[PDB]
Protein backbone atom coordinates (compact mmCIF):
# COMPACT_ATOMS: atom_id res chain seq x y z
CA UNK A 1 0.00 0.00 0.00
CA UNK A 2 2.84 2.61 0.48
CA UNK A 3 4.86 1.74 -2.70
CA UNK A 4 1.88 1.36 -5.23
CA UNK A 5 -1.41 2.16 -6.24
CA UNK A 6 -4.53 -0.29 -5.43
CA UNK A 7 -5.63 -2.96 -8.50
CA UNK B 1 22.45 -5.39 17.60
CA UNK B 2 23.27 -7.52 14.87
CA UNK B 3 20.78 -9.99 12.94
CA UNK B 4 20.13 -12.29 9.76
CA UNK B 5 16.43 -12.44 10.15
CA UNK B 6 13.56 -10.63 11.67
CA UNK B 7 9.72 -10.29 12.45
CA UNK B 8 7.53 -7.87 13.48
CA UNK B 9 6.04 -9.49 16.40
CA UNK B 10 7.82 -12.03 18.11
CA UNK B 11 10.93 -14.14 17.00
CA UNK B 12 11.90 -15.06 13.81
CA UNK B 13 10.85 -18.85 13.14
CA UNK B 14 13.60 -19.72 10.88
CA UNK B 15 16.44 -17.71 13.48
CA UNK B 16 18.91 -21.16 13.83
CA UNK B 17 20.39 -23.27 11.06
CA UNK B 18 18.32 -21.63 8.28
CA UNK B 19 19.05 -23.90 5.10
CA UNK B 20 15.69 -23.65 3.86
CA UNK B 21 12.07 -23.19 4.43
CA UNK B 22 9.68 -26.00 5.81
CA UNK B 23 7.46 -26.10 2.97
CA UNK B 24 9.41 -26.29 0.16
CA UNK B 25 11.11 -29.15 -1.25
CA UNK B 26 14.88 -28.01 -1.60
CA UNK B 27 15.64 -31.32 -4.26
CA UNK B 28 12.91 -29.75 -6.45
CA UNK B 29 14.00 -30.17 -10.39
CA UNK B 30 13.69 -27.12 -12.06
CA UNK B 31 11.98 -26.84 -15.98
CA UNK B 32 8.95 -26.70 -17.88
CA UNK B 33 5.87 -24.59 -18.10
CA UNK B 34 3.49 -22.89 -15.51
CA UNK B 35 0.42 -21.26 -17.74
CA UNK B 36 -2.12 -18.97 -15.74
CA UNK B 37 -5.39 -17.02 -16.06
CA UNK B 38 -5.68 -13.42 -14.81
CA UNK B 39 -8.89 -11.00 -15.67
CA UNK B 40 -9.38 -7.67 -16.93
CA UNK B 41 -6.17 -6.38 -19.13
CA UNK B 42 -2.91 -4.94 -18.60
CA UNK B 43 -1.12 -2.01 -20.04
CA UNK B 44 1.92 -1.29 -18.85
CA UNK B 45 5.22 -2.93 -16.95
CA UNK B 46 5.63 -0.60 -13.67
CA UNK B 47 3.39 -1.35 -11.20
CA UNK B 48 4.91 1.62 -8.91
CA UNK B 49 3.67 4.28 -11.34
CA UNK B 50 0.45 7.14 -11.07
CA UNK B 51 -1.65 5.52 -14.37
CA UNK B 52 -2.06 2.82 -15.77
CA UNK B 53 -3.22 -1.18 -15.37
CA UNK B 54 0.14 -2.84 -14.75
CA UNK B 55 0.77 -6.42 -15.84
CA UNK B 56 0.37 -9.60 -13.91
CA UNK B 57 3.51 -10.34 -11.26
CA UNK B 58 5.27 -6.63 -11.89
CA UNK B 59 4.93 -6.44 -8.44
CA UNK B 60 7.86 -9.46 -8.50
CA UNK B 61 10.33 -8.36 -11.11
CA UNK B 62 13.07 -7.00 -8.36
CA UNK B 63 14.49 -9.05 -5.18
CA UNK B 64 14.69 -6.73 -2.13
CA UNK B 65 16.66 -6.35 0.69
CA UNK B 66 15.19 -8.88 3.00
CA UNK B 67 12.10 -11.21 2.01
CA UNK B 68 9.36 -12.64 3.64
CA UNK B 69 8.81 -16.42 4.85
CA UNK B 70 5.26 -17.47 4.21
CA UNK B 71 4.53 -19.77 7.27
CA UNK B 72 4.87 -16.32 9.67
CA UNK B 73 2.81 -13.31 9.66
CA UNK B 74 6.02 -11.00 9.11
CA UNK B 75 9.21 -12.30 9.27
CA UNK B 76 11.93 -11.05 7.25
CA UNK B 77 15.23 -13.25 5.67
CA UNK B 78 18.56 -12.15 3.89
CA UNK B 79 17.93 -11.83 -0.15
CA UNK B 80 20.01 -9.02 -1.23
CA UNK B 81 21.41 -7.82 2.02
CA UNK B 82 23.33 -10.17 4.30
CA UNK B 83 22.76 -9.37 7.69
CA UNK B 84 22.17 -5.93 9.43
CA UNK B 85 23.17 -3.64 12.78
CA UNK B 86 20.69 -1.47 14.10
CA UNK B 87 19.40 -0.09 17.44
CA UNK B 88 17.05 -0.97 20.31
CA UNK B 89 13.87 0.49 18.60
CA UNK B 90 14.65 -0.09 15.36
CA UNK B 91 14.85 3.61 14.80
CA UNK B 92 18.35 3.07 12.66
CA UNK B 93 19.66 0.18 10.63
CA UNK B 94 23.01 -0.08 8.57
CA UNK B 95 22.05 -3.10 6.17
CA UNK B 96 25.07 -5.32 4.67
CA UNK B 97 24.31 -5.71 0.77
CA UNK B 98 25.56 -8.93 -0.35
CA UNK B 99 28.89 -8.84 -2.82
CA UNK B 100 27.08 -11.25 -5.20
CA UNK B 101 23.99 -9.45 -5.56
CA UNK B 102 23.18 -8.41 -9.71
CA UNK B 103 20.80 -7.23 -12.09
CA UNK B 104 19.77 -8.89 -14.83
CA UNK B 105 22.60 -7.66 -17.04
CA UNK B 106 25.26 -8.72 -14.83
CA UNK B 107 25.71 -5.34 -13.13
CA UNK B 108 26.77 -5.29 -9.33
CA UNK B 109 23.44 -4.07 -6.83
CA UNK B 110 24.93 -1.59 -5.17
CA UNK B 111 24.48 0.37 -1.91
CA UNK B 112 24.08 3.37 -3.95
CA UNK B 113 21.38 1.67 -5.80
CA UNK B 114 18.97 1.58 -2.66
CA UNK B 115 19.78 5.26 -1.46
CA UNK B 116 18.60 5.97 -5.42
CA UNK B 117 15.51 3.82 -4.93
CA UNK B 118 14.44 4.87 -1.76
CA UNK B 119 14.96 9.02 -3.18
CA UNK B 120 13.27 7.65 -6.28
CA UNK B 121 9.92 6.44 -4.22
CA UNK B 122 10.62 9.80 -2.32
CA UNK B 123 10.40 11.95 -5.07
CA UNK B 124 8.06 10.44 -8.00
CA UNK B 125 6.66 7.57 -6.18
CA UNK B 126 2.58 7.43 -4.95
CA UNK B 127 1.77 10.51 -2.84
CA UNK B 128 1.27 8.03 0.30
CA UNK B 129 5.20 6.80 0.49
CA UNK B 130 6.94 10.50 1.08
CA UNK B 131 3.51 11.19 3.72
CA UNK B 132 4.86 7.63 5.48
CA UNK B 133 8.40 7.99 5.73
CA UNK B 134 8.56 12.10 6.20
CA UNK B 135 11.55 12.50 8.32
CA UNK B 136 13.38 9.17 7.07
CA UNK B 137 16.57 9.00 5.13
CA UNK B 138 18.42 6.74 3.60
CA UNK B 139 22.47 6.91 3.17
CA UNK B 140 24.61 5.13 1.19
CA UNK B 141 27.94 4.88 3.83
CA UNK B 142 29.77 2.18 2.09
CA UNK B 143 30.01 0.67 -1.60
CA UNK B 144 27.73 -2.04 0.10
CA UNK B 145 26.61 -0.34 3.64
CA UNK B 146 23.56 1.29 3.55
CA UNK B 147 22.04 3.46 6.53
CA UNK B 148 18.19 4.16 7.23
CA UNK B 149 17.20 6.49 9.62
CA UNK B 150 13.98 6.91 10.75
CA UNK B 151 12.47 10.13 12.41
CA UNK B 152 10.66 8.47 14.97
CA UNK B 153 10.28 4.77 16.33
CA UNK B 154 8.59 2.50 13.59
CA UNK B 155 9.98 -0.57 13.89
CA UNK B 156 6.69 -2.04 11.32
CA UNK B 157 7.98 1.20 9.14
CA UNK B 158 11.62 -0.08 9.14
CA UNK B 159 11.39 -3.54 8.20
CA UNK B 160 8.55 -2.42 5.22
CA UNK B 161 11.67 -0.50 4.40
CA UNK B 162 12.97 -4.58 3.56
CA UNK B 163 10.55 -5.41 1.19
CA UNK B 164 10.99 -1.63 -1.10
CA UNK B 165 12.42 -3.32 -4.67
CA UNK B 166 15.87 -2.20 -5.32
CA UNK B 167 15.73 -0.31 -8.42
CA UNK B 168 19.04 0.08 -11.04
CA UNK B 169 19.85 3.15 -10.99
CA UNK B 170 21.56 2.98 -14.81
CA UNK B 171 18.01 2.14 -15.64
CA UNK B 172 15.45 4.51 -13.38
CA UNK B 173 17.86 7.50 -14.10
CA UNK B 174 15.93 8.11 -16.90
CA UNK B 175 12.28 7.28 -16.49
CA UNK B 176 10.67 8.77 -14.47
CA UNK B 177 8.81 6.51 -11.35
CA UNK B 178 5.27 8.32 -11.95
CA UNK B 179 5.17 7.41 -15.41
CA UNK B 180 3.89 3.74 -17.21
CA UNK B 181 6.28 1.61 -19.07
CA UNK B 182 5.13 -0.01 -22.14
CA UNK B 183 8.77 -1.75 -21.93
CA UNK B 184 9.86 -4.28 -19.17
CA UNK B 185 12.39 -2.51 -16.79
CA UNK B 186 16.03 -3.66 -16.22
CA UNK B 187 15.15 -5.74 -13.21
CA UNK B 188 17.01 -8.53 -10.95
CA UNK B 189 14.45 -11.18 -9.41
CA UNK B 190 14.66 -15.05 -10.26
CA UNK B 191 12.01 -14.46 -13.47
CA UNK B 192 12.43 -12.09 -16.32
CA UNK B 193 9.58 -11.00 -18.57
CA UNK B 194 10.64 -12.02 -22.05
CA UNK B 195 7.58 -11.79 -24.51
CA UNK B 196 3.83 -10.23 -24.47
CA UNK B 197 1.13 -9.03 -26.25
CA UNK B 198 -0.68 -5.95 -24.45
CA UNK B 199 -3.54 -6.58 -23.38
CA UNK B 200 -3.80 -10.57 -23.64
CA UNK B 201 -0.36 -12.22 -22.21
CA UNK B 202 3.02 -12.06 -20.24
CA UNK B 203 5.41 -14.72 -20.66
CA UNK B 204 7.93 -15.29 -17.86
CA UNK B 205 11.27 -16.96 -18.31
CA UNK B 206 13.32 -18.30 -15.48
CA UNK B 207 17.06 -16.48 -14.97
CA UNK B 208 19.20 -19.72 -15.41
CA UNK B 209 22.10 -17.89 -13.90
CA UNK B 210 20.09 -16.43 -11.12
CA UNK B 211 22.81 -15.08 -8.45
CA UNK B 212 20.76 -15.93 -5.54
CA UNK B 213 19.24 -19.41 -7.02
CA UNK B 214 20.58 -21.00 -3.63
CA UNK B 215 20.27 -18.67 -0.87
CA UNK B 216 18.26 -20.25 1.89
CA UNK B 217 15.28 -18.42 1.07
CA UNK B 218 15.17 -19.33 -2.84
CA UNK B 219 15.76 -22.99 -2.48
CA UNK B 220 13.81 -25.17 -3.78
CA UNK B 221 11.40 -22.42 -4.99
CA UNK B 222 11.10 -20.59 -8.59
CA UNK B 223 11.19 -23.78 -9.77
CA UNK B 224 9.42 -23.60 -13.57
CA UNK B 225 10.97 -22.65 -16.69
CA UNK B 226 8.62 -20.45 -17.45
CA UNK B 227 4.99 -18.94 -16.34
CA UNK B 228 2.63 -17.26 -18.61
CA UNK B 229 -0.11 -15.35 -18.00
CA UNK B 230 -3.48 -15.24 -20.21
CA UNK B 231 -6.07 -12.53 -19.83
CA UNK B 232 -9.48 -13.18 -20.24
CA UNK B 233 -12.33 -10.64 -19.91
CA UNK B 234 -14.58 -12.47 -17.79
CA UNK B 235 -14.04 -15.23 -15.22
CA UNK B 236 -16.88 -17.62 -17.13
CA UNK B 237 -14.82 -17.67 -19.98
CA UNK B 238 -11.58 -18.11 -17.89
CA UNK B 239 -13.21 -21.60 -16.35
CA UNK B 240 -14.51 -22.76 -19.38
CA UNK B 241 -11.29 -22.32 -20.71
CA UNK B 242 -9.16 -24.19 -17.79
CA UNK B 243 -11.68 -27.16 -17.98
CA UNK B 244 -10.81 -27.15 -21.80
CA UNK B 245 -6.69 -27.07 -20.88
CA UNK B 246 -6.11 -23.72 -21.73
CA UNK B 247 -4.61 -23.33 -18.61
CA UNK B 248 -2.91 -25.24 -15.92
CA UNK B 249 -4.09 -23.78 -12.27
CA UNK B 250 -7.68 -22.17 -10.88
CA UNK B 251 -9.04 -20.75 -7.27
CA UNK B 252 -11.76 -20.91 -7.54
CA UNK B 253 -13.95 -17.82 -6.47
CA UNK B 254 -17.52 -19.04 -6.92
CA UNK B 255 -19.63 -21.29 -5.00
CA UNK B 256 -21.89 -22.22 -7.81
CA UNK B 257 -19.03 -23.49 -10.13
CA UNK B 258 -17.41 -25.93 -6.99
CA UNK B 259 -20.32 -27.10 -6.02
CA UNK B 260 -21.93 -28.23 -10.12
CA UNK B 261 -19.11 -27.59 -12.59
CA UNK B 262 -16.14 -29.02 -12.02
CA UNK B 263 -17.68 -32.31 -14.56
CA UNK B 264 -16.98 -33.94 -17.63
CA UNK B 265 -13.41 -38.05 -14.34
CA UNK B 266 -12.35 -35.06 -15.07
CA UNK B 267 -7.13 -34.96 -15.93
CA UNK B 268 -8.10 -32.26 -13.20
CA UNK B 269 -7.15 -32.73 -9.36
CA UNK B 270 -9.69 -30.23 -7.15
CA UNK B 271 -8.46 -29.56 -3.95
CA UNK B 272 -10.58 -28.19 -0.48
CA UNK B 273 -8.21 -27.42 2.32
CA UNK B 274 -8.95 -24.92 5.35
CA UNK B 275 -6.78 -22.18 6.51
CA UNK B 276 -7.13 -21.32 9.84
CA UNK B 277 -5.00 -17.97 9.33
CA UNK B 278 -6.74 -14.45 8.72
CA UNK B 279 -8.91 -14.21 5.97
CA UNK B 280 -9.42 -11.80 2.82
CA UNK B 281 -13.05 -9.85 3.45
CA UNK B 282 -15.35 -9.08 0.52
CA UNK B 283 -17.52 -5.81 0.95
CA UNK B 284 -19.46 -2.89 -0.66
CA UNK B 285 -17.98 0.23 0.11
CA UNK B 286 -20.09 3.61 0.65
CA UNK B 287 -18.78 6.55 -0.57
CA UNK B 288 -19.40 8.38 1.87
CA UNK B 289 -18.50 12.18 0.43
CA UNK B 290 -21.59 11.63 -1.32
CA UNK B 291 -24.63 12.95 -0.02
CA UNK B 292 -27.11 9.79 -0.69
CA UNK B 293 -24.66 7.88 1.74
CA UNK B 294 -23.64 10.92 4.32
CA UNK B 295 -26.47 9.64 6.84
CA UNK B 296 -25.40 6.78 8.97
CA UNK B 297 -28.79 5.77 8.93
CA UNK B 298 -29.18 5.80 5.40
CA UNK B 299 -26.09 3.11 5.50
CA UNK B 300 -27.46 0.90 8.19
CA UNK B 301 -30.89 1.01 6.56
CA UNK B 302 -29.06 -0.10 3.09
CA UNK B 303 -27.24 -2.83 4.79
CA UNK B 304 -30.53 -4.54 6.10
CA UNK B 305 -31.77 -4.43 2.30
CA UNK B 306 -28.98 -7.01 1.62
CA UNK B 307 -30.17 -10.62 2.43
CA UNK B 308 -26.92 -12.52 3.05
CA UNK B 309 -29.08 -15.90 4.69
CA UNK B 310 -31.54 -15.95 1.00
CA UNK B 311 -28.40 -15.42 -0.99
CA UNK B 312 -26.56 -17.94 0.44
CA UNK B 313 -29.24 -20.78 0.63
CA UNK B 314 -30.65 -20.34 -2.77
CA UNK B 315 -27.58 -19.11 -4.50
CA UNK B 316 -24.16 -19.79 -3.26
CA UNK B 317 -24.90 -23.88 -1.64
CA UNK B 318 -24.58 -22.45 2.03
CA UNK B 319 -20.65 -21.99 1.16
CA UNK B 320 -20.20 -18.69 2.20
CA UNK B 321 -19.71 -16.99 6.02
CA UNK B 322 -20.98 -13.80 6.55
CA UNK B 323 -17.96 -11.16 6.74
CA UNK B 324 -17.77 -9.45 10.11
CA UNK B 325 -14.19 -8.13 11.11
CA UNK B 326 -11.66 -5.96 10.02
CA UNK B 327 -9.12 -8.40 11.52
CA UNK B 328 -11.34 -11.66 10.08
CA UNK B 329 -10.14 -15.02 11.75
CA UNK B 330 -7.45 -13.03 14.44
CA UNK B 331 -7.59 -12.54 17.50
CA UNK B 332 -7.73 -8.77 16.71
CA UNK B 333 -10.99 -8.82 15.70
CA UNK B 334 -14.03 -7.21 18.35
CA UNK B 335 -16.46 -10.63 18.62
CA UNK B 336 -16.65 -10.17 22.72
CA UNK B 337 -17.48 -7.43 24.73
CA UNK B 338 -15.24 -4.62 24.97
CA UNK B 339 -12.62 -5.18 28.08
CA UNK B 340 -11.54 -2.74 30.40
CA UNK B 341 -8.21 -1.67 28.10
CA UNK B 342 -10.27 -0.98 25.04
CA UNK B 343 -12.89 1.17 27.02
CA UNK B 344 -9.98 3.07 28.35
CA UNK B 345 -9.07 4.15 24.27
CA UNK B 346 -13.15 4.53 23.92
CA UNK B 347 -14.83 6.25 26.77
CA UNK B 348 -12.90 9.63 26.16
CA UNK B 349 -14.63 9.83 22.65
CA UNK B 350 -18.00 8.38 23.40
CA UNK B 351 -19.38 11.33 22.50
CA UNK B 352 -18.12 10.75 18.76
CA UNK B 353 -18.86 7.22 18.89
CA UNK B 354 -22.80 5.48 18.28
CA UNK B 355 -23.42 4.14 21.41
CA UNK B 356 -23.65 0.29 20.50
CA UNK B 357 -19.55 0.23 20.35
CA UNK B 358 -19.97 -0.33 23.91
CA UNK B 359 -23.36 -2.02 24.56
CA UNK B 360 -23.20 -5.04 21.33
CA UNK B 361 -21.14 -6.78 20.06
CA UNK B 362 -21.03 -5.81 16.33
CA UNK B 363 -23.75 -8.41 14.07
CA UNK B 364 -24.36 -7.87 10.60
CA UNK B 365 -28.21 -8.11 9.89
CA UNK B 366 -29.41 -11.69 9.98
CA UNK B 367 -32.39 -12.71 8.17
CA UNK B 368 -34.51 -16.22 8.09
CA UNK B 369 -33.08 -17.04 4.65
CA UNK B 370 -37.38 -17.20 3.19
CA UNK B 371 -36.83 -13.61 1.36
CA UNK B 372 -38.73 -11.11 2.19
CA UNK B 373 -37.31 -10.40 6.01
CA UNK B 374 -40.46 -8.42 7.42
CA UNK B 375 -38.28 -7.22 10.68
CA UNK B 376 -35.04 -6.26 8.65
CA UNK B 377 -36.96 -4.41 6.05
CA UNK B 378 -39.53 -2.60 8.34
CA UNK B 379 -36.06 -1.49 10.60
CA UNK B 380 -34.57 0.26 7.24
CA UNK B 381 -37.57 2.32 6.91
CA UNK B 382 -37.75 3.19 10.16
CA UNK B 383 -34.31 4.74 9.52
CA UNK B 384 -34.58 5.32 6.54
CA UNK B 385 -37.98 7.64 7.46
CA UNK B 386 -35.95 9.33 10.12
CA UNK B 387 -32.83 10.20 7.77
CA UNK B 388 -36.01 12.18 5.79
CA UNK B 389 -36.20 9.92 2.58
CA UNK B 390 -39.80 8.81 2.21
CA UNK B 391 -42.41 7.03 0.04
CA UNK B 392 -44.13 8.98 -2.48
CA UNK B 393 -45.74 6.58 -4.26
CA UNK B 394 -43.63 3.61 -4.88
CA UNK B 395 -40.24 5.84 -4.99
CA UNK B 396 -38.43 6.94 -1.86
CA UNK B 397 -38.24 10.75 -1.87
CA UNK B 398 -36.24 13.64 0.26
CA UNK B 399 -38.84 14.78 2.75
CA UNK B 400 -37.87 18.37 2.18
CA UNK B 401 -36.57 18.32 -1.80
CA UNK B 402 -38.23 15.80 -3.31
CA UNK B 403 -35.31 14.22 -4.89
CA UNK B 404 -35.25 10.40 -5.51
CA UNK B 405 -32.95 8.28 -3.22
CA UNK B 406 -30.86 6.91 -6.07
CA UNK B 407 -27.26 5.53 -6.54
CA UNK B 408 -25.54 3.95 -8.89
CA UNK B 409 -23.38 0.71 -8.28
CA UNK B 410 -20.16 0.12 -9.66
CA UNK B 411 -19.25 -3.08 -11.28
CA UNK B 412 -16.48 -4.86 -12.85
CA UNK B 413 -17.74 -6.92 -16.12
CA UNK B 414 -15.30 -9.23 -15.42
CA UNK B 415 -16.62 -10.74 -11.68
CA UNK B 416 -19.60 -13.08 -11.28
CA UNK B 417 -22.20 -10.93 -9.90
CA UNK B 418 -25.27 -13.14 -9.20
CA UNK B 419 -26.26 -10.92 -6.17
CA UNK B 420 -26.41 -8.25 -7.66
CA UNK B 421 -29.85 -8.26 -8.98
CA UNK B 422 -31.31 -9.95 -5.95
CA UNK B 423 -30.03 -7.14 -4.09
CA UNK B 424 -31.47 -4.07 -6.69
CA UNK B 425 -34.87 -6.15 -6.30
CA UNK B 426 -34.98 -5.65 -2.39
CA UNK B 427 -33.43 -2.32 -2.10
CA UNK B 428 -36.42 -1.44 -5.32
CA UNK B 429 -39.08 -3.37 -2.56
CA UNK B 430 -37.86 -0.24 -0.18
CA UNK B 431 -38.32 2.73 -2.80
CA UNK B 432 -34.63 2.94 -3.49
CA UNK B 433 -33.45 3.25 -7.09
CA UNK B 434 -29.95 0.81 -7.70
CA UNK B 435 -28.62 1.73 -11.28
CA UNK B 436 -26.19 -0.83 -11.74
CA UNK B 437 -22.96 0.12 -14.34
CA UNK B 438 -20.64 -2.96 -15.41
CA UNK B 439 -17.19 -1.05 -16.99
CA UNK B 440 -13.58 -2.86 -18.25
CA UNK B 441 -10.92 -3.45 -16.11
CA UNK B 442 -9.14 0.04 -17.11
CA UNK B 443 -11.89 1.90 -16.27
CA UNK B 444 -12.89 -0.06 -13.22
CA UNK B 445 -8.69 0.93 -11.73
CA UNK B 446 -8.90 4.54 -12.83
CA UNK B 447 -12.49 5.20 -10.80
CA UNK B 448 -11.57 2.87 -8.06
CA UNK B 449 -8.45 4.51 -7.50
CA UNK B 450 -10.34 8.23 -7.67
CA UNK B 451 -13.38 6.82 -5.49
CA UNK B 452 -15.90 7.99 -8.72
CA UNK B 453 -18.55 5.49 -7.63
CA UNK B 454 -21.63 5.71 -5.02
CA UNK B 455 -20.53 1.85 -4.12
CA UNK B 456 -18.93 -0.44 -5.75
CA UNK B 457 -17.21 -3.80 -3.93
CA UNK B 458 -14.16 -3.87 -2.68
CA UNK B 459 -11.66 -6.60 -1.10
CA UNK B 460 -10.34 -6.00 2.62
CA UNK B 461 -6.83 -8.03 2.12
CA UNK B 462 -6.34 -10.01 5.26
CA UNK B 463 -4.37 -8.27 8.06
CA UNK B 464 -3.12 -10.58 10.06
CA UNK B 465 -2.20 -7.62 13.32
CA UNK B 466 -2.79 -3.96 13.64
CA UNK B 467 -0.43 -2.98 10.61
CA UNK B 468 0.58 0.47 9.64
CA UNK B 469 -0.67 0.25 6.61
CA UNK B 470 -3.67 1.18 8.41
CA UNK B 471 -3.39 4.64 8.59
CA UNK B 472 -3.18 4.29 4.40
CA UNK B 473 -6.20 3.14 4.19
CA UNK B 474 -8.07 5.06 6.81
CA UNK B 475 -6.84 7.73 7.95
CA UNK B 476 -7.15 11.81 7.02
CA UNK B 477 -4.30 12.71 5.95
CA UNK B 478 -3.51 9.34 3.43
CA UNK B 479 -7.28 10.26 1.83
CA UNK B 480 -6.28 9.90 -1.72
CA UNK B 481 -3.79 7.18 -1.34
CA UNK B 482 -6.61 5.22 -3.62
CA UNK B 483 -6.87 2.58 -0.51
CA UNK B 484 -9.53 4.61 1.41
CA UNK B 485 -12.38 3.30 -0.26
CA UNK B 486 -15.23 5.23 1.64
CA UNK B 487 -13.94 7.94 1.90
CA UNK B 488 -13.78 8.70 5.70
CA UNK B 489 -12.14 11.30 7.54
CA UNK B 490 -12.61 10.76 11.09
CA UNK B 491 -10.28 12.19 14.24
CA UNK B 492 -11.77 8.71 15.57
CA UNK B 493 -10.13 6.85 13.23
CA UNK B 494 -6.87 8.40 13.20
CA UNK B 495 -6.46 9.02 17.04
CA UNK B 496 -6.79 4.79 17.16
CA UNK B 497 -4.54 4.54 14.29
CA UNK B 498 -2.24 7.29 15.75
CA UNK B 499 -1.91 5.26 18.42
CA UNK B 500 -1.32 1.66 16.96
CA UNK B 501 1.19 3.23 14.94
CA UNK B 502 2.96 4.01 18.22
CA UNK B 503 2.76 0.57 19.38
CA UNK B 504 4.48 -1.00 16.41
CA UNK B 505 6.16 -4.32 17.24
CA UNK B 506 4.15 -4.37 20.82
CA UNK B 507 1.25 -7.28 20.71
CA UNK B 508 0.38 -5.93 24.06
CA UNK B 509 -0.86 -3.01 23.19
CA UNK B 510 -2.03 -3.21 19.78
CA UNK B 511 -4.04 -6.58 20.90
CA UNK B 512 -7.11 -3.62 22.67
CA UNK B 513 -6.43 -0.74 20.08
CA UNK B 514 -7.43 -3.27 16.89
CA UNK B 515 -10.44 -4.18 18.73
CA UNK B 516 -11.30 -0.93 19.45
CA UNK B 517 -10.64 0.01 16.14
CA UNK B 518 -12.77 -2.75 14.70
CA UNK B 519 -15.75 -1.71 16.30
CA UNK B 520 -15.33 1.63 15.04
CA UNK B 521 -14.89 0.97 11.52
CA UNK B 522 -17.87 -1.56 11.57
CA UNK B 523 -20.41 0.17 14.04
CA UNK B 524 -20.33 3.21 11.71
CA UNK B 525 -21.38 1.37 8.29
CA UNK B 526 -18.66 3.13 6.31
CA UNK B 527 -19.00 -0.64 3.85
CA UNK B 528 -21.72 -3.16 3.51
CA UNK B 529 -20.25 -6.22 5.00
CA UNK B 530 -20.43 -9.27 2.50
CA UNK B 531 -18.53 -12.90 2.77
CA UNK B 532 -15.47 -14.77 2.96
CA UNK B 533 -14.07 -18.54 3.09
CA UNK B 534 -11.60 -20.18 5.47
CA UNK B 535 -11.52 -22.32 2.79
CA UNK B 536 -9.05 -22.35 -0.18
CA UNK B 537 -10.66 -24.28 -3.04
CA UNK B 538 -8.05 -25.11 -5.78
CA UNK B 539 -7.83 -27.30 -9.12
CA UNK B 540 -4.86 -27.99 -11.41
CA UNK B 541 -4.22 -30.23 -14.10
CA UNK B 542 -1.93 -33.22 -13.05
CA UNK B 543 1.50 -32.26 -14.15
CA UNK B 544 2.70 -30.75 -11.28
CA UNK B 545 4.60 -32.26 -7.45
CA UNK B 546 4.30 -30.28 -3.90
CA UNK B 547 6.30 -29.92 -1.02
CA UNK B 548 4.68 -32.11 2.22
CA UNK B 549 3.75 -29.06 4.27
CA UNK B 550 2.06 -25.83 2.03
CA UNK B 551 2.96 -22.07 4.17
CA UNK B 552 0.45 -20.66 6.16
CA UNK B 553 -0.16 -17.46 4.57
CA UNK B 554 -0.26 -18.24 1.01
CA UNK B 555 -0.83 -21.20 -1.53
CA UNK B 556 3.14 -21.89 -2.13
CA UNK B 557 2.85 -22.22 -5.62
CA UNK B 558 6.01 -20.50 -6.33
CA UNK B 559 7.69 -23.98 -4.20
CA UNK B 560 5.49 -26.44 -7.03
CA UNK B 561 7.77 -28.13 -9.66
CA UNK B 562 7.09 -29.60 -13.02
CA UNK B 563 6.35 -33.47 -12.56
CA UNK B 564 7.64 -34.68 -15.86
CA UNK B 565 6.02 -38.52 -14.75
CA UNK B 566 2.57 -36.87 -13.80
CA UNK B 567 2.74 -34.66 -16.94
CA UNK B 568 3.49 -38.03 -18.95
CA UNK B 569 -0.04 -39.29 -18.30
CA UNK B 570 -1.76 -36.02 -19.82
CA UNK B 571 -2.91 -35.27 -22.85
Amino acid sequence: MRTGNAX
Amino acid sequence: KESYAFAVLGEPRYAFNFNHFDYVNPAAPKGGQITLSALGTFDNFNRYALRGNPGARTEQLYDTLFTTSDDEPGSYYPLIAESARYADDYSWVEVAINPRARFHDGSPITARDVEFTFQKFMTEGVPQFRLVYKGTTVKAIAPLTVRIELAKPGKEDMLSLFSLPVFPEKYWKDHKLSDPLATPPLASGPYRVTSWKMGQNIVYSRVKDYWAANLPVNRGRWNFDTIRYDYYLDDNVAFEAFKAGAFDLRMENDAKNWATRYTGNFYIIKDEQKNESAQDTRWLAFNIQRPVFSDRRVREAITLAFDFEWMNKALFYNAWSRTNSYFQNTEYAARNYPDAAELVLLAPMKKDLPSEVFTQIYQPPVSKGDGYDRDNLLKADKLLNEAGWVLKGQQRVNATTGQPLSFELLLPASSNSQWVLPFQHSLQRLGINMDIRKVDNSQITNRMRSRDYDMMPRVWRAMPWPSSDLQIAWSSEYINSTYNAPGVQSPVIDSLINQIIAAQGNKEKLLPLGRALDRVLTWNYYMLPMWYMAEDRLAWWDKFSQPAVRPIYSLGIDTWWYDVNKAAKLP
